[PDB]
């Protein structure tokens, strides 16, 4: 009866899958996680699907304000330490399915990507930027860490002043927060992509197909 | 003639007998199977769905 928290649908032969928690700007609770981690398995043993695609509902306004870790705060309060472990569990698992996917997942960063945000994009080889992207790791202000492999793929695909993890070590530990082009030029996007473009490019990408006797993957 | 009304009486009431336990059996068989049907797999988490609306 209520809507679904992430949407999934078909687009041609890529699947769309949506982030649809716009009041909480699309954070990342365990129930999010689990479909999504789940839905991809699926995809993957699919031989109709190609690509995926992770959006938002809400953009340009934002694509993931972080994990819900107001609701884990809670859970430490009430001793929930149970609860608040399966929502590690998911989140980063769903991470790490990303990370080692076979097939092209293309994400949209249009808008506030921080947090939990980061993790579904900094993983997927094709993560793009647009004018509205604001890529931040605020953990240091809330007490916690840098999480969802953060610390394994900054210091490895950060572009300037990354030799010895330097601006990975900045951006965790400073917070800042990077806008748009910036993001892609420190190598945060691999691609950037005007927002009003994101139409255009979600049809093409549904109809893109792998070509003769080759696989997706 | 005394063994075949005996017997023909037997038959018939041995007869609703076997009906109602193949019936009710029928009828459970069903139930189990429809549960198994309504089961949610895993597959359908690939097909789409529209639920609120």
């Amino acid at each position: 009866t209520d809507a679904p928290p992430v949407l999934f649908t078909v687009q041609d032969t890529a699947r769309v899958i949506t982030l649809n928690r716009p009041k909480k700007l699309n954070a990342l609770n365990a129930e999010m996680s689990e479909s999504m981690f789940k839905t991809l398995n699926e995809y993957a043993k699919s031989d109709t699907t190609n690509l995926v695609i992770l959006k938002s509902s809400n953009r340009p306004r934002s694509f993931c304000a972080g994990g819900d870790v107001a609701t884990v705060a809670i859970f430490n309060f009430n001793k929930e330490f149970a609860k608040s472990i399966k929502f590690f569990t998911d989140e980063y698992s769903l991470n790490f399915q990303i990370a080692t996917y076979l097939k092209p997942i293309v994400t949209f960063m249009d808008g506030i990507t921080m947090g939990g945000g980061v993790g579904l994009s900094i993983h997927t080889p094709f993560r793009i930027a647009t004018e509205n992207t604001k890529w931040a790791m605020p953990e240091m202000d809330i007490g916690f860490f840098p999480d969802v492999g953060s610390t394994f793929a900054l210091p490895r695909i950060v572009t300037l002043a990354n030799s010895n993890s330097q601006m990975a070590l900045y951006l965790c530990l400073t917070g800042e927060v990077v806008t748009g082009a910036d993001a892609y030029m420190l190598g945060l996007a691999s691609h950037y992509v005007s927002s009003e473009n994101l139409d255009a490019l979600q049809k093409r990408l549904g109809e893109i197909s792998p070509p003769f006797n080759n696989d997706p993957q | 003639l005394i063994e075949a009304f005996r017997k023909e009486e037997a038959r018939l009431l041995h007869k609703h007998e076997y009906l109602q336990k193949r019936t009710k059996e029928l009828e459970k068989a069903k139930e189990l199977e429809l549960e198994k049907l309504n089961k949610e797999k895993s597959s359908d988490l690939t097909i789409m769905t529209l639920d609120k609306m």
